[PDB]
DNA sequence: CTGGAGAATCCCGGTGCCGAGGCCGCTCAATTGGTCGTAGACAGCTCTAGCACCGCTTAAACGCACGTACGCGCTGTCCCCCGCGTTTTAACCGCCAAGGGGATTACTCCCTAGTCTCCAGGCACGTGTCACATATATACATCCTGT
């Protein structure tokens, strides 16, 4: 579907961005 | 008359009568307006808005009953609008 | 034919909350006042 | 290239009282609007609009939330009113009049 | 044929035990309803009823009145303790509230 | 061309004036009464229902009735209610 | 014995080169559950 | 329609305080009431209006508040018929 | 087989388009067979008191649209609704 | 030949979705498309609360849901949590949250 | 009996420290302690008459999840 | 020696279980309890192992949606401690009064 | 504000256990194909309400003016919960070996319940009105509050 409400699909993009920050870091 | 005097009288007397606090003509318009954003050229029922007030009176008078506790918590005889928030928090209206 | 009274159930006394203390007084007083009123029955 | 043009009329009426209030002094109630000049719903692109009177009022900064906007008030002299024009979209520029 | 006799006489009910049921038969609450459900079910709601026009009354009467009002239905529901809860999320209409003024609001 | 519409209020008056000879009802109130039975009503038939529904059954039956009984109305209520309604089955089965 | 069941994880995961149990009566069944526990031992050499 | 919150006055609040057992109110309180009010009856007319449109009908009869108050845990007797 | 049947193959198809990678465990798994019997018995039961109440004896895809109306938050509803159209009018189609 | 739910490009099952339907007495009528509408909208509700719970497991470092970040996907989204207001997800905890009155400084 | 007293202390206060709660009064414990015991018996209660009705003898998760949505207090979990 | 201001372990407690989901009561002691409750229902029934798993779940959840409610109405009364006032507050707004 | 100790967190990398998913193999159940009543939809049409106006009356909302009473604030006083170390109870094994109490499941079978008739009282909606009690009136009783 990939139709989510707006505000779940930006969580997803946060959620995305969040994780590749962390593994920024991590790394 | 005493701060206080006259106010309770009105409590006594309000707490045994059984009519509507709300004028009608005023609330009325009010449920219509809140009809409007959903339906352009909505009709009423009569009887479904005194239904709709015998609602909203119970609902106030039950909230200012729950509001009251609240107010006697805090060594209060005012109701302060954060006691209406507190009772309307605790019942998940607006958690 | 039927027992001919379930169908009013009168009493039905389950919930029968009993009339005391007070009141004993008031049938008291009526009573009284009874014996102390007049013709009319 | 997309231009959208929204017809509106922006005014006051006023009533006189017939004499000078002994309360406060005012001689005429006035109020004070913006509404469309089509009969169409300002609401689904208006957020607010913000009336700011003359600072003799107790509060000058007024707010509406709902088309037709107006404003019911009283006075006894003539000042100019900044009506301001809020937009749904926090990126469009409100509109100043 | 024989004098045909009503499911809420043979019982010894006042509500509709037909009209009970057969709200039931065409009310999907089921698939298939027995022979006992509606008597039950009827019983009991008139037997609620008669609880609560007994407390309505009562008070009625503590108010000097022959007619019982909706208010007579408000305080009767929340002046007995298993009524309110049965029926404590239930507003009845021009019923009002009980007066029930706080300790602490009171003149000291 | 009439629109009857069905309603309790014959039934609440027949139990009113037996359980209550000298007083009568208001309009009004037998609109409450009338709404207080629907209400009730509803309750047990709907906890009677998923009562059946949930040891895979598809019939209510007054055995079901009775345990939803137990479930709505309170310990007394309950208690009332359930021996009412029990003493109303036997009554009803010996061809009374 | 009796307080290496509940800590384990911590044995487990070293190289011993001898594991020691003595009085090893103490471990006659298989489904003991300690029997398991120490059975989890990577140990070069076992002596009872 | 327009401002029609307005149409709940200090007073109108000030009586059904008094019911509910409030002696003393607030400024501020009067507004508070208003929103809850508001609030309430908005969700109470949308899912009346639920039953109308659905219905296909173009008057809110009484029985659709009757549901919705009954879909909100609010039971009302008195309407029913 | 049968015995007891349940969403944990709808859970789990559905789980692999919005995450491909990731998985869930048996409890939580469990956890979502639960919260969809918990939502299809709501919106039929609001469906059924909706025929109930313009008086049909059906329960057509008009009376599920109503009762999700009835049930789901603006957006949510609004997407929910969305949903359910599409469905239907893709099924109608084939 | 063709599933019925697949024959509306979903993955949930509109041929059980019917039965389920047509055996719980609701109605007596389910007609054509009330379980194609009624399995759309569980899969969409399924779809919207399992990706919410999911990369709230994998922000914490997993790669599998599990059930405490079930309860915080859900506890965090606003119309989620209406929906399942009064829905105790077990073994899911609660959400951190220090009151300000209380924490220090 | 008597083993509401397994409710104890301790736990009480885990369960407020889960709560957000950062303080407790001395006579929170024989407080929490009534007002657990009455959830138990009202859930319990009707756990037990949703399995004498299906004629069985021990009370199985499901009466327990059927008992608690009657409450309006529903779970998720236990195959309901 | 070394010891910590009363308040420091407190927020500690607070972080630690208001992290990590599972059971704080203490597993047998309230299986037994269940048991003292249900003998006065119907004598002699038992209960299966995860049916007392379900209560627990749900009496947890409830104690803890109960405390979190008791410490609104504690810092109602600027009151950081809570107390059976704050409990009694609570509850009689979620209508369980 | 910096110091300086002393405890807590907090990711990194490691190491096995075991649930989560992988596949296989039939059972249940959803699909396919088709006949058979019909759900409700839609096209009128009767006829209540709903709505919309207008006037007269006056309760009532409302603004204002004025103290009094109640509300955030301060500080001091005293105790009762927090923190943390020691004594005590609960509570796991191992040791001890299986019956049996009871859900789970079917196969018969007889009883109950649907289905589907044709009657016949009884429940609704009128109509015909009778009358609780709302509104009005006044003295009696508190029931104050300023002296």
């Amino acid at each position: 579907r990939k139709s989510m409400r707006q505000s779940t699909a930006e969580h997803t993009r946060q959620t995305f961005l969040r994780v590749q920050e962390r593994q920024g870091q991590s790394r | 008359y005493r701060p206080g005097t006259v106010a309770l009288r009105e409590i006594r007397r309000y707490q045994k009568s059984t009519e509507l606090l709300i004028r009608k003509l005023p609330f009325q318009r009010l449920v219509r307006e809140i009809a409007q954003d959903f339906k352009t050229d909505l009709r009423f029922q009569s009887s479904a808005v005194m239904a709709l007030q015998e609602a909203c009176e119970a609902y106030l008078v039950g909230l200012f009953e729950d509001t009251n506790l609240c107010a006697i918590h805090a060594k209060r005889v005012t109701i302060m609008p954060k006691d209406i928030q507190l009772a309307r928090r605790i019942r998940g209206e607006r958690a | 034919m039927v027992e001919k009274k379930t169908s009013v159930r009168s009493q039905d006394p389950g919930q029968r909350r009993v009339l005391d203390r007070a009141a004993r007084q008031r049938r008291i007083n009526r009573q009284l006042e009874a014996l102390e009123n007049d013709n009319f029955q | 290239g997309v231009t959208i043009v929204k017809p509106i009329v922006y005014g006051n009426v006023a009533r006189y009282f017939g004499k000078k209030r002994e309360e406060d002094g005012h001689t005429h109630q006035w109020t004070v609007y913006v509404k469309p000049y089509r009969n169409e719903d300002m609401s689904a692109y208006v957020k607010k609009i913000q009336f700011k009177l003359h600072e003799s009022y107790g509060n000058p900064l007024r707010v509406v939330t709902k088309p037709p906007y107006e404003i019911t008030e009283t006075g006894w002299g003539e000042f100019e009113i900044i009506i301001k024009i809020f937009f749904i979209d926090p990126n469009e520029r409100p509109v100043t009049l | 044929r024989a004098k045909a006799k009503s499911r809420s006489s043979r019982a010894g009910l006042q509500f509709p035990v037909g009209r009970v049921h057969r709200l039931l038969r065409k009310g999907n609450y089921a698939e298939r309803v027995g022979a006992g459900a509606p008597v039950y079910l009827a019983a009991v709601l008139e037997y609620l009823t008669a609880e609560i026009l007994e407390l309505a009354g009562n008070a009625a009467r503590d108010n000097k009145k022959t007619r019982i009002i909706p208010r007579h239905l408000q305080l009767a529901i929340r002046n007995d303790e298993e009524l309110n809860k049965l029926l404590g999320r239930v507003t009845i209409a021009q019923g009002g509230v009980l007066p029930n003024i706080q300790a602490v609001l009171l003149p000291k | 061309k009439r629109s009857r519409k069905e309603s309790y209020s014959v039934y609440v008056y027949k139990v009113l004036k037996q359980v209550h000879p000298d007083t009568g009802i208001s309009s009004k109130a037998m609109g409450i009464m009338n709404s207080f039975v629907n209400d009730i009503f509803e309750r047990i038939a709907g906890e009677a229902s998923r009562l059946a529904h949930y040891n895979k059954r598809s019939t209510i039956t007054s055995r079901e009735i009775q345990t939803a009984v137990r479930l709505l109305l309170p310990g007394e209520l309950a208690k009332h209610a359930v021996s009412e309604g029990t003493k109303a089955v036997t009554k009803y089965t010996s061809s009374k | 014995y009796k307080l290496v069941l509940q800590d384990h994880q911590a044995f487990r995961r070293k190289n011993w080169r001898y594991l020691i149990l003595d009085e090893a009566q103490n471990i006659k069944n298989f489904k003991s559950q300690r029997w398991q526990s120490l059975l989890n031992f990577n140990s070069q050499r076992r002596l009872l | 329609l327009r401002d029609n919150i307005q149409g709940i006055t200090k007073p109108a609040i000030r009586r059904l305080a008094r019911r509910g057992g409030v002696k003393r109110i607030s400024g501020l309180i009067y507004e508070e009431t208003r929103g809850v009010l508001k609030v309430f009856l908005e969700n109470v007319i949308r899912d009346a209006v639920t039953y109308t449109e659905h219905a296909k009908r173009k008057t809110v009869t009484a029985m659709d508040v009757v549901y919705a108050l009954k879909r909100q845990g609010r039971t009302l007797y008195g309407f029913g018929g």
